[PDB]
């Protein structure tokens, strides 16, 4: 709400990663991951049916 | 009841070296005024796409006659009013034939040979003259068979 | 060879007949030899003329067959179009594949059609899905308003409309843009260089309007999509194609783009007071927001080519252009693009 881009499944994702590593990841991409996330057969009948 | 007109063709329409052959007169036939009044006056319906890729689309207005000698442009102006108004009458409306005579097409078709003879120095501007002297033989055939058509109808 | 005109050819034709012991002959005008002397000029005339052009298709065709390098084709156009219905929908429903949105004006009767499937949840008044023209052409960059028919429609619809034009149909690819990747390529040919590495990260189709800054011993490329994306997948393909043209004992990275917002707030003076209309502002908006889009990275906002660009659509409808805060162009790092941007229409 309080920013330009929101999202919840993109954000929870983070969330999860963030809370399994401990607030530690091995890399910063985790922090930055959310940011970057975020910016016939009737046919066929007729068509065959045509053909013929 | 007329056909709308290309944009192109719209905004074409609306506005030394001699040749010892053929030379122009700056001539403009009767039925040629009337048109021009009507277009000048009358916001006569037009088009909105430009599919057509040809006759004056990227080929009368890419050449730079039309600032290297705006005089030779002001006779290709006159030659396509011309073309466009025979064109006019026989295909709809033919009561403004009656207008035309045989030496409105005489003089248009020296005009186009001069100009013709001023674009064959030019080496790169020969797709010009490709559509004019094939539309050369047109004006002559009408010169050659237009009395008959006006007596006959 | 030489273009040879009509009135030269008359001229020699004349002077061999003259010269090849013939005084009774003349060459006076309505005579039957000089009008085919005439004749055959023009027909020499038109073979020299069709004789050029083949030259330069032959020439064109030749460098197509040459080497592997060879235009690609053009792109469907496609869209956003909006749903209206009477009343919000008590109860999920869902829409058919292959529905066929089309418009009732003579002037753009091309047809459009849906790729995947899409469901209308109850409790929602509207709806948007994306369509793709399935001509392939320049025909399906409709103007606003345009779009307002719906195949197998239930009687819950109430309007069809697309609220923004297409503007993203194009043609074959244009000669100046082919003879310019050419010319990319052949600068290209040696390696190890700025050039090498503009044409390798420029070959992916997808990719468009990459940026090198070289560093000491640091090399940094700001690719990005027609969007101004980077997709994992598509930068691990060009580094990947990159690898066979990058230098040799030297570092490289690519961290994409970053975007920049400006609000323009131009205004146009338009001499024909009648055709003034709500229209005429929507379809200038959405011009100068496609004008904005498709830009390459690293260079300055100039205002001449906005100007020129817009002006380009009437020369004699569209009288002048203003602008109040933007006059003095902007210059942009390496690494910003100028897409996004909101624009106001102040008529005077």
């Amino acid at each position: 709400t309080k920013y330009r881009f929101g999202n919840k499944t993109h954000a929870t994702t983070l969330l999860d990663e963030y809370i399994k590593y401990k607030g530690e990841p091995p890399n910063d991409e985790a922090f930055d991951k959310y940011l970057k996330a975020i910016e016939s057969p009737l046919v066929m009948f007729s068509r065959m049916l045509f053909n013929w | 009841n007329f056909i709308p007109q290309p944009q192109g063709l719209l905004r074409f329409l609306n506005t030394s070296f001699v040749s010892k052959f053929y030379t122009p007169q700056l001539q403009l036939s009767e039925l040629a005024k009337k048109v021009l009044t009507n277009i000048k006056t009358d916001d006569i319906p037009v088009l909105e796409r430009e599919f057509n890729d040809n006759t004056i689309i990227h080929k009368a207005n890419d050449t730079l006659l039309k600032v290297q000698a705006p005089r030779m442009y002001m006779i290709l102006q006159s030659i396509v009013l011309e073309a466009y108004a025979i064109v006019n009458c026989f295909v709809e409306n033919p009561s403004s034939l009656k207008y035309l005579t045989e030496e409105d097409v005489s003089i248009t078709r020296e005009n186009l040979n001069y100009v013709a003879d001023y674009l064959g120095n030019y080496d790169d501007y020969n797709s010009v003259v490709l559509d004019l002297r094939d539309l050369d033989l047109c004006f002559s055939a009408i010169e050659l068979q237009l009395p008959l058509i006006k007596k006959e109808a | 060879m030489k273009t040879r005109k009509l009135t030269n050819i008359l001229s020699k034709l004349i002077d061999k007949t003259m010269a090849g012991t013939s005084k009774i002959t003349d060459f006076t005008p309505g005579s039957a030899s000089r009008s085919l002397l005439e004749a055959v000029s023009l027909e020499i005339e038109q073979f020299y003329i069709l004789t050029k052009e083949n030259i330069d298709w032959g020439i064109q065709e030749g460098i197509i067959e040459a080497f592997d390098f060879q235009k690609r084709q053009s792109k469907r156009a496609y869209g956003d179009v909006t749903i209206q219905f009477y009343q919000p929908l008590d109860m999920r429903m869902y829409i058919p594949a292959g529905t066929t949105f089309t418009s009732t004006r003579q002037e753009y009767p091309q047809q459009f059609e849906t790729l995947v499937d899409y469901y209308a949840e109850p409790d929602s008044t509207e709806i948007v899905v994306e369509v793709y023209c399935k001509e392939t052409g320049v025909a399906g960059n409709v103007p606003e308003g345009t779009i307002n028919t719906i195949a197998s429609g239930s009687s819950l619809i109430r309007s069809v409309n697309n609220e923004y034009s297409f503007n993203t149909g194009t043609k074959e690819e244009s000669q100046e843009d082919f003879k310019r990747r050419f010319h990319s390529f052949v600068e290209s040919r040696g390696r190890a260089t700025n050039k090498s590495v503009r044409y390798g990260a420029l070959q992916i189709p997808d990719v468009e309007g990459v940026y090198v800054y070289e560093e000491t011993g640091h090399i940094t490329v700001f690719a990005h999509d027609r969007n101004g994306n980077l997709s994992d997948t598509l930068k691990e393909d060009i580094i990947d194609a990159l690898q066979d043209y990058r230098p040799s004992g030297i570092m490289l990275d690519v961290t994409g783009v970053e975007k920049e917002e400006v609000n323009v707030s131009a205004t146009v003076t338009i001499s024909n007071k009648s055709r003034i209309g709500d229209t005429l502002q929507k379809h200038i908006e959405s011009v100068i927001r496609s004008y904005l889009n498709n830009l390459k990275t690293s260079d300055d906002l100039i205002i001449t080519d906005l100007i020129q660009a817009i002006m380009n659509i009437d020369d004699v409808l569209i009288y002048d252009v203003s602008f109040d805060n933007l006059d003095e162009n902007i210059i942009v790092p390496p690494q910003g693009i100028i897409r996004a941007g909101e624009i106001k229409v102040e008529l005077k």
